[PDB]
DNA sequence: TTGTATTTATTGCAATTTTCGTGCCAATTTCTG
DNA sequence: CAGAAATTGGCACGAAAATTGCCTTAAATACAA
């Protein structure tokens, strides 16, 4: 009793934001709490931020 | 007559009554016959492609059909159209 | 030996009603002079 | 303007088609006299 089937695929790009869960290879997981601007991150003698 | 009552058949086209296949006939050019259930489809096709400003009347459908050798009277065409629930020619025109 | 109670086999006929296409013609629209 | 041509559908034909109510037993078979 089925005549036709139409399938539609939608693609969306997800960015990073507070609340997303990140981790590492040594069991150190965590949740992002802030997106700090560049001129507030700590920097070294050469001015490269972290 | 008894067997074909209220029993349905499933074809790739759709589901039918199994009594939908028994139909009437009208004469044809060459001594053959043409079924009413095919003349209804032809009439629907012709009406669904007419000029919207000038719709085809029953005579202009009878004459159009009587060039493939279908030999249908005008009143029969009117009966088929009213069976298809299609308004007359004067009620299908539009701007 | 035959007459009979028992058990299958039988999914059709023939009236009676309903529907078919198409003609007659009155009522309503459209058209050209 | 208006008479005429064109269109539409109710009603009427015979014929065909479709339904519906019934013959509410005849013949083969195994058993008994």
């Amino acid at each position: 009793g089925v005549l036709k089937i139409v399938k539609v695929y939608l693609a969306v790009k997800r960015r990073i934001q507070p609340g997303d869960k990140m981790a590492g290879r040594h069991g150190n997981k965590g949740v992002i709490s802030k997106i700090n601007p560049i001129e507030d991150m700590p920097y070294d003698e050469n001015g490269t931020p972290v | 007559s008894r067997v074909t009552t209220q029993k349905y058949l499933h074809s790739p086209r759709g589901i039918f009554e199994l009594k939908y296949f028994f139909s009437s006939h009208v004469n044809t050019e060459g001594g053959g016959e043409a079924s009413s259930t095919a003349i209804r489809a032809l009439v629907k096709k012709l009406i669904a492609a007419e000029n919207p400003a000038k719709p085809l009347s029953d005579s202009k459908l009878t004459s159009l059909l009587s060039e493939q050798g279908i030999m249908v009277a005008r009143r029969t065409v009117a009966k088929y159209r009213e069976s298809l629930s299609i308004p007359p020619s004067n009620q299908r025109k539009q701007l």
